[PDB]
């Protein structure tokens, strides 16, 4: 039995599985984000800086935005926070296992702002209360 | 969110006799400061709003000697001696610890 | 003496925009907090919006869905509201209120002014 | 009990660190080329209140670095267009004395020259007409010959002023008094931060400020060491003076070719009446426009003093006299009726006799140089005279009746009186606190 | 009561405020240290791709900073290093809730790397001990 | 006795010394891969800039490497995998204080991609427990 | 080796005549021309 | 930091007797590894120092029979059966195990 969801049904190949069997495949996903120019006038001398500052640049904007939550260093962290089940009324079992993760994000789209609006604030009261044991 | 709801929605009063107005909290208000920002403002039939009483154990500038705040977690009640002209109005109990600063439904003091 | 001077009143068309100013006297405005209010003669106060006049940050009630731009300016202290567009039965006196201060807030609701009548025609 | 280190991250701090800036244009042309990032109309201005902040005019970066970036701008815009070098030739040239009024005689020189044309293998005969401080007796040659040849400006590339708005990078502030009072250097109460800066005209401007940004509430003398004549004195005022400016001559302009693909505008033959070009000044504004100056400046002098006023020093004509470009058009203007009055203890118009110089020299880098072709028909000017850049005579016995008289001219004060309040800051975000901490140790 | 000490007071807001009060402005600050340029000849060309590399260079110095001192990925993070008292003869009180931010680093910015001398030893030595139980 | 192998001993000194000594030297080690050119046409314009981006690519190339495996924000850090005994038949003894690092590299660096391709399958099989343990 | 991968239980829009693509390859080609061009002789003095 | 003192300012001793020397410090000495770095020199009269003790309980080479070098944690000592004309000088007693690597304070050997 060397077929097992895994990996190796390729970068991006898990967009055509169920959100449930995508967590296995996570990591084929970061890893292709900075890659793929590293080996190497105007044309070509500016585009080529141009891409490779774009790319670490936005690279960095979801380390950094994983350092606020409090979730850097875990690829699959999770908070504290509650969110408003008028988002999506689904079970668990319903979400998962029968649909693809592509159109979910798109009906979740609305709110990623405020949903990342409750993340930042509950992290930064979470270390306020280590803080309070702290002292 | 909080709703603020009064039962005197008419309330018949002759000069000279004690007035009573309560109002409701659908949550207890008590903030963890230890405070309740209740306020209560008697808005005069075509001129500013003007507050009467505010953090209601605690009353504005200008007291007026008839009214008398009370009231906390969910009831709150404001005692009025004696009727006056100035009495005669709506008033408006507004919260101030949660989200939105909900004002009160209004009731209205009327002479029939 | 704190003071929050409106105008009068004006008188604008379906269709078109107003500036409703809110200017600030006797007091530092760049403390405070500003909210508008609605003092519909047949209907109770509601809460419109509300303008930190420092940061420029600002919050909009859940049922309005952002049909408003606040603006302020900190040189002529003095504050700004838009509608945008409103309709007839919208058609009423708004009071620019000030409140307390953004640590304390126990204040708010001190002071008021007079309002201006919209009526679109 | 005994406390340990805490790290702090993101803490507010400022350090004083100048860079590079960056570029932002509201929604071809000279300044902004359409390459400028736009910038969102919500310019979120942010009052911090319990804070002082210290602000040293005449040593910001911005200042120097807008210096320098304007001149790139203007080299790259003067490369892709004519070449004026084979318009060298001698001049074999005229006087003018067609219906020419006496205040002008003899300024334009009606001129003739063998300059090429297109086919390398034929030439041509053209007539031009040029101004008196564009042609030098050897009969004839150009002022620039001597020197290094220069372009002619991309006729379509207008120089119109445009504002442009200078944002600093991330994890960089810029911070701007509010301060009526601010001097020139000191603490201001009402430090504020943004972004981005508000539109600032790179107009140009030699004596009289144009279209520049006027003061709050009273005219304001910024200036460093004053009792030191060898610095400039910075004016701005409070209420604008209108100032009319005018181009009387109905010009038209001829086509040249020169080369395969390269044309050359030449000027003539002129329309209708010799008139000088004139601007105008309402003369009981400036009164009281000057006699406010006075009051305030003499705050800073002996009350009883008399303070008088006078031309420029002379010397070259590109110090000594008003410049402003209006309309694509230079004009080096006689400004000495706006300094002929004296002050003592206790008619709706000047006519200012103006000059055009059709060849320009930019910056006093020496090596460089452009032409400005003509425009059809009369040119009419608007603008706004916001302040002053005056300078201190020396040799002053007793400091007792003291004059300034106009002068300077570099163009770095004239933005220093827009980049005075924005100074740039870095933002240290690290930090340590002491406190009773206890790590949790796995 | 929507007016509390936090992030509506503005970005760099807290710089007026006390120190105490700071701490819940800590997530306004680390926002604006990456975005404000990502919508987009040598002129701006250059200047671009210097800006935008000086912006990620510097944020990546303190990521780095804060990694070798293990305090990566939590925005108020503490170790158990102890500092010469003489540094800041000062109580709690007398620190957090009676005296502005700004002012206080210029104090202490003499021992900026003397403190820093120390953070990094104890982190070091922190792992050696998880290295002698995990042994 | 001041004289401890310590970070003292140089930025690559540990290079000369047994792989036990050289562990306390790997703070020395990181701090140099980003400064240096803190303080500053196209000759050596363009190249500046090149160098620049180099230099910040590589180092995130390696903080996202430890990301993915789990052990970012930690210099020295191990994961639970077991490795193939086959690849180095050796005592700790006989690896950490009898030998240099420098050949050490040259003798597995067949299998960099091999031991590598088991760590971060380890990290999200963790995540993933960690996922049943919190559900 | 252009590994290609098919992505199975999906659909996607594509919109021809908005690529993008087809712009950069066409501004992309006329700068090669220019940078192709400058290095060798000007023909200025055949016009006569 | 550890201060390094010695009891004998001033040591009379004729040639034939048993001279005595001690050194104290303020902390143990004792190094984490299980060793005192103590260094006890004798800097002779304007040549170069020489130290005679190292690890005290260690000697040097070109072991003199005379000195005997003893002491561990606070209380360092080093006796000599008889006096010579080397022995009168002045003695050092150096901490090796903390920074700074402070010298003895000194005792001097003379004859009055
Ligand atoms: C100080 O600010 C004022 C305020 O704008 C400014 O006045 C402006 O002057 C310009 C220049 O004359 C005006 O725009 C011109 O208007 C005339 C008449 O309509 C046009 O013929 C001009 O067109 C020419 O220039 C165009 C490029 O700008 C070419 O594309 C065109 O083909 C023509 O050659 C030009 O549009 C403008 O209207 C006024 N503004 C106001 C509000 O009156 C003044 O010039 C500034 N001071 C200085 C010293 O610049
Ligand atoms: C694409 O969609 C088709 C839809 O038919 C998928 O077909 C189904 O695939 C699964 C596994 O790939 C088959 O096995 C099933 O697995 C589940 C979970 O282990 C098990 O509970 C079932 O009893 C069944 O054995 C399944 O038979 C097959 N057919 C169906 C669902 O009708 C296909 O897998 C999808 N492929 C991708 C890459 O998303
Ligand atoms: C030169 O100075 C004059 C004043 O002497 C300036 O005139 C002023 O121009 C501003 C706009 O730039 C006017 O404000 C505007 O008012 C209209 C309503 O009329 C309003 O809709 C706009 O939003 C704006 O607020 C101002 O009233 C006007 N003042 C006078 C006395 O005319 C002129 O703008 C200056 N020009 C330059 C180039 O600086
Ligand atoms: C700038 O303009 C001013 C005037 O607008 C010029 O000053 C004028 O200079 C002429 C030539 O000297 C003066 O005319 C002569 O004045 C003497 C004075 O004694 C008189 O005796 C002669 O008969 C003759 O009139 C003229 O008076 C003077 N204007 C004023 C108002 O005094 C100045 O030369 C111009 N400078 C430049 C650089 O263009
Ligand atoms: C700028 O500095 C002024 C100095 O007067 C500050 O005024 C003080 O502000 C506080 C809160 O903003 C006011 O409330 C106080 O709060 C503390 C803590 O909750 C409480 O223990 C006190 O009893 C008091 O209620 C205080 O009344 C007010 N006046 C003072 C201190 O004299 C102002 O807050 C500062 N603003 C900023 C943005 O730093
Ligand atoms: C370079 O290689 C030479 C090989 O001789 C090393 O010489 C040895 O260095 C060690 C410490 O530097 C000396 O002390 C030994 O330490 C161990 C561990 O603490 C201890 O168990 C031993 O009893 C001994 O005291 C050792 O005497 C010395 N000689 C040898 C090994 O024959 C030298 O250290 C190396 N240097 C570097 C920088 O790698
Ligand atoms: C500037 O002011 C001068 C002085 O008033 C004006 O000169 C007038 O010109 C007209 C012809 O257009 C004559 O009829 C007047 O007699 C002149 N005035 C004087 C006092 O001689 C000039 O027209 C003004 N120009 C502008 C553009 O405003
Ligand atoms: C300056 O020129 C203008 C236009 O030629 C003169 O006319 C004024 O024009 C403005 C509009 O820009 C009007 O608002 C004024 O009412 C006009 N004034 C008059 C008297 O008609 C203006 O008078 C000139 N001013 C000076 C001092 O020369
Ligand atoms: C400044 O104004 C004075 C007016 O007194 C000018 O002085 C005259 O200048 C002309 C030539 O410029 C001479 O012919 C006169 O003899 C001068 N007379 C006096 C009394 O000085 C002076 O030239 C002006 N200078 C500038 C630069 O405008
Ligand atoms: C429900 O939505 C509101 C905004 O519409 C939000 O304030 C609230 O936090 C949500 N509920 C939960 C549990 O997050
Ligand atoms: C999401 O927003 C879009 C437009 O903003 C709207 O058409 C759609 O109905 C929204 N969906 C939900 C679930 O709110
Ligand atoms: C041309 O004008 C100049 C101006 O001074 C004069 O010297 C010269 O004599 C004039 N020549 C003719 C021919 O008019
Ligand atoms: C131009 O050429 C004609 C024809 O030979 C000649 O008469 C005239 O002098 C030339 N002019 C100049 C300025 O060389
Ligand atoms: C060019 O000629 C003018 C005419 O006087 C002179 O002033 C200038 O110095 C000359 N320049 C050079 C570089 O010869
Ligand atoms: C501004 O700076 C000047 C020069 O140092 C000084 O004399 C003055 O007192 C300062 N303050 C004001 C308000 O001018
Ligand atoms: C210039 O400044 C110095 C000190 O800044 C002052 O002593 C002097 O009087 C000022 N004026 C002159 C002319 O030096
Ligand atoms: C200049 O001179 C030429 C040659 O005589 C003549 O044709 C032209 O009309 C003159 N131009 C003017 C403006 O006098
Ligand atoms: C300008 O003001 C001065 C000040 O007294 C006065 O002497 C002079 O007559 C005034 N000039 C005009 C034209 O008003
Ligand atoms: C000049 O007079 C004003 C009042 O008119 C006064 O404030 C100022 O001090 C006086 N100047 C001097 C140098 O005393
Ligand atoms: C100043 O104006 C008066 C007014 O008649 C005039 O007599 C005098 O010559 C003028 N002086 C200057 C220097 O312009
Ligand atoms: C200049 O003269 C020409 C001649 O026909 C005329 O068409 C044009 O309108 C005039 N320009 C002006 C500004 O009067
Ligand atoms: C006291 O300062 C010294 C350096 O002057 C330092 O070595 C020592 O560690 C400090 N004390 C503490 C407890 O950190
Ligand atoms: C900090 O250092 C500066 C200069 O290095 C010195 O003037 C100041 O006294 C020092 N402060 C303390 C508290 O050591
Ligand atoms: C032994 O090597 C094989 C590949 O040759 C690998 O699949 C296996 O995981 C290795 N054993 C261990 C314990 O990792
Ligand atoms: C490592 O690989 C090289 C070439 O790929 C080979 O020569 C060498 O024998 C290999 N070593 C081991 C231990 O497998």
């Amino acid at each position: 039995a060397v077929g097992i969801g895994a990996v190796f049904l390729g970068f991006l190949g898990a967009a055509g599985s169920t959100m449930g069997a995508a967590s296995m495949t996570l990591t084929v996903q970061a890893r292709n984000l900075l890659s793929g120019i590293v080996q190497q006038l105007t044309v070509w001398g500016i585009k080529q800086l141009q891409a490779r500052v774009l790319a670490v640049e936005r690279y960095l904007r979801d380390q950094q935005l994983l350092g606020i939550w409090g979730c850097s260093g875990k690829l699959i962290c999770c908070t504290n926070v509650p969110w408003n089940s008028s988002w999506s009324n689904r079970n668990l079992s319903e979400i998962w296992d029968n649909m693809t993760w592509l159109q979910w994000d798109k009906e979740i789209s609305n709110y990623t702002q405020i949903i990342y609006g409750l993340l930042e604030e509950s992290q930064n009261q979470q270390e306020k209360n280590e803080q309070d044991l702290l002292a | 969110d909080v709703v603020m709801t009064q039962t005197p929605l008419t309330l018949s009063v002759t000069i000279g006799q004690p007035a009573s107005i309560s109002c409701k909290s659908s949550q207890s208000l008590l903030d963890s400061d230890g405070k309740t920002y209740l306020n209560w403002l008697l808005q005069r039939p075509g001129q500013s709003p003007k507050r009467l009483i505010y953090l209601v154990s605690k009353l504005d500038s200008g007291v007026p000697d008839r009214f008398t705040g009370s009231g906390s977690g969910t009831d709150f009640t404001l005692k009025i001696s004696r009727v006056e002209a100035e009495d005669l109005g709506i008033y408006y109990c507004w919260q101030g610890t949660h989200f939105p600063q909900t004002f009160g439904g209004g009731t209205r003091l009327e002479i029939k | 003496q704190v003071q929050l001077q409106q105008p009068g009143a004006e008188f604008v068309k379906p269709g078109a925009s107003v500036r409703m100013s809110c200017k600030a006297s006797g007091y530092t405005f760049t403390s405070y907090w500003i909210a508008w209010v609605k003092q519909r003669p047949g209907q109770g106060l509601e809460w419109i919006g509300d303008i930190y006049p420092g940061s420029g940050y600002t919050n909009y009630n859940g049922k309005f869905k952002n049909r408003a731009t606040l603006t302020v300016d900190t040189s002529s202290n003095t504050a700004y509201m838009q509608l945008s567009s409103l309709t007839s039965e919208d058609s009423a006196v708004y009071y620019c209120t000030r409140g307390g201060t953004t640590f304390v807030a126990e204040p708010w609701l001190a002071y008021w002014g007079q309002g201006t009548l919209v009526a679109v025609s | 009990e005994n406390l340990w280190v805490t790290v702090y991250y993101g803490v507010p701090v400022w350090k004083d660190a100048e860079t590079t800036l960056f570029c932002a244009s509201d929604a071809h042309n000279v300044w902004a080329t359409h390459a400028c990032v736009p910038t969102d109309p919500n310019p979120q201005e942010i009052h911090l209140e319990n804070v002082t902040e210290e602000f040293n005019m005449w040593k910001n970066n911005m200042v120097e670095q807008m210096h320098t970036d304007i001149i790139s701008l203007w080299d790259q815009s003067l490369k892709p267009c004519v070449k004026l070098t084979p318009l060298c030739v001698t001049l074999q040239c005229t006087n003018v004395t067609n219906n020419i009024t006496d205040d002008m005689r003899g300024e334009l020189k009606n001129c003739s020259f063998n300059m090429t044309t297109e086919l390398r293998d034929k030439k041509q005969k053209v007539y031009s007409l040029f101004y008196r401080l564009d042609v030098v007796q050897i009969e004839y040659r150009l002022i620039n010959c001597n020197t290094s040849a220069c372009t002619q400006a991309c006729p379509k590339v207008s120089f119109e002023p445009i504002p442009i708005h200078y944002c600093a990078p991330a994890g960089f502030a810029i911070l701007k008094c509010k301060d009526k009072k601010f001097n020139g250097t000191g603490p201001c109460p009402s430090v504020s931060t943004v972004q981005c800066t508000h539109g600032i005209k790179p107009v140009v401007s030699t004596q009289l400020l144009l279209n520049g940004s006027l003061a709050e509430e009273e005219v304001m003398i910024r200036s460093e060491n004053i009792t030191n004549n060898a610095k400039n004195i910075l004016v701005q005022f409070n209420t604008p003076v209108q100032i009319n400016c005018t181009r009387p001559n109905n010009n038209t302009r001829k086509s040249i070719r020169i080369g395969p693909g390269q044309a050359f505008y030449a000027t003539g033959d002129i329309i209708g009446d010799i008139r000088q070009a004139h601007c105008n000044v309402s003369k009981a504004t400036w009164n009281e426009t000057l006699g406010k100056v006075v009051k305030q400046l003499r705050k800073h002098f002996g009350n009883n003093t008399i303070i008088r006023f006078a031309n420029s020093s002379g010397g070259d004509l590109e110090v000594t006299t008003h410049s402003f470009n209006c309309g694509g058009e230079f004009f080096y203007c006689n400004t000495s009726g706006l300094f002929n009055s004296t002050w003592i203890s206790n008619n709706d118009s000047i006519t200012l006799p103006c000059r055009i110089k059709q060849i320009i020299n930019m910056w006093q880098r020496i090596g460089q140089c452009m032409y400005a072709p003509p425009i059809q028909g009369v040119i009419r000017c608007v603008s706004n005279i916001t302040g002053l850049i005056l300078t201190r005579d020396g040799g002053s016995t007793n400091s007792t009746t003291e004059t300034f008289r106009p002068g300077g001219g570099d163009m770095r004060d004239n933005w220093r009186s827009e980049l005075y309040k924005y100074k740039v800051v870095k933002i240290e975000p690290l930090g340590v606190a002491p406190t009773r901490c206890k790590r949790r140790v796995v």
